[PDB]
């Protein structure tokens, strides 16, 4: 599902500006 | 057409009033843009409570007026630090928006000083946290409720673009909760006066437009770009780009490709596949009639722009908040001492702060 692709980006927390 | 005489009139009279608030707006703006305020209050006024937040950006200390007993969210600078990370033109640039600018959303500057070892801005407090935790916590938004957020979004970059600002740096992550329940804006170190082009490379993943991704020289449509980003995001629990490593988001991004939750409406979709919209010449935002576009859209019909304005809608979601110091809505950091050194640091530097 589109909501376990996003747990398994790992990029679920706060991001940071590049 | 879409609208009889009688809405027609009220409409055109609302889009003209709004060109002369911002007409009056931009001449305020700019005389305080022109002649900063310096030096305001000193360290001493304020008892320091604790750290609300700490990064590359430096810290953000909850603290308390000692004789008004007044709490603010006080952003220390270290000016070695800042020149290290050669980061003064943000620095200086930033804490001159803030002591500039004037809207409901946009965080409160309520005094600015610096010492021997470091710059200070002491803000309003925003007691109900990063709207990044509150969409974590629930998991997505409501349509009503992320288009209440959208709203003040969309009013407050009407406001930033018409003084020839570009924000640059719009996501969950900053975007705090007040305690009525309303947006502040608190983040202003990728913000820049821009009347035409612009070509740094900043922001985050996510939320970057393609074209700057594609090292583009590009226009404040960039954060009607964010706009889309932000919306999707709050109404679905997840941003519409992502990935394990951030190439692989940009060629999302680029690709003008951009797919749905089947429980998003149709007005919300036509509204996101005109905010994500690759070509510029197409994008809700960077078109003839601007803010309007996005101001008129089908999702947005139930939106009093006024009321919004006014505080005058009530809040979907209020945060918890037991009492004027309280910190629940933050989270908890390691207590680093504030050194302020014998010796003057960077003087000639941060003249200007
Ligand atoms: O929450 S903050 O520490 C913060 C900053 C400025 C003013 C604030 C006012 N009240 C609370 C927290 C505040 N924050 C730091 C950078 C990350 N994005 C959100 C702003």
């Amino acid at each position: 599902t589109x909501y376990a692709d996003f747990i398994a980006s790992g990029r679920t927390g706060r991001r940071n500006a590049i | 057409g879409h609208m009889g005489n009688a809405a027609a009139a009220k409409k055109g009279s609302e889009q003209e009033s709004v060109k002369e608030f911002l007409a009056k707006a931009k001449e305020e703006f700019l005389k305080k843009w022109e002649s900063p305020s310096q030096n305001t209050a000193q360290l001493d006024h304020f008892d320091r409570i604790k750290t609300l937040g700490t990064g590359s950006f430096g810290r953000v200390m909850l603290v308390k007026h000692k004789e008004t007993g007044n709490h603010y969210a006080m952003k220390i600078l270290d000016k070695q630090k800042v020149v290290k990370l050669k980061q003064i033109e943000h620095t200086l640039n930033e804490k001159r928006i803030l002591q500039a600018v004037n809207f409901p959303f946009l965080v409160k500057l309520e005094f600015s000083f610096k010492d021997n070892s470091n710059l200070y801005m002491v803000m309003e407090y925003v007691p109900g946290g990063e709207m990044f935790s509150h969409l974590r916590r629930i998991g997505r938004f409501s349509e009503p409720h992320a288009r209440f957020y959208a709203a003040q979004i969309v009013l407050t970059f009407e406001y930033l673009h018409s003084l020839d600002l570009i924000y640059r740096d719009l996501k969950p992550e900053n975007l705090l909760i007040d305690q009525q329940g309303y947006i502040q804006v608190t983040d202003f170190g990728f913000a820049k006066r821009v009347k035409g082009r612009t070509w740094t490379l900043c922001g985050t993943p996510e939320y970057l437009a393609p074209e700057i991704i594609l090292s583009k020289g590009y226009n404040k449509a960039v954060d009607w770009w964010a706009l889309g980003v932000l919306i999707y995001e709050m109404a679905a629990g997840y941003p519409p780009f992502f990935a394990d490593q951030p190439i692989q988001i940009y060629e999302k991004i680029v690709s003008g490709k951009v797919r749905f939750p089947s429980h998003f409406s149709s007005d919300l979709k036509d509204l996101l596949r005109n905010l994500l919209q690759v070509d510029l010449t197409k994008r809700f935002g960077n078109l003839k009639n601007g803010v309007n576009d996005i101001k008129n859209h089908k999702w947005f019909a139930t939106t009093d722009w006024i009321a919004i304005y006014q505080r005058k809608v009530e809040a979907p979601f209020i945060p918890k908040f037991k009492g004027p110091g309280d910190t629940s809505n933050f989270d908890d950091y390691e207590e680093e001492e504030i050194r302020v050194s014998i010796n003057e640091k960077c003087g000639k530097e941060f003249t200007e702060f």
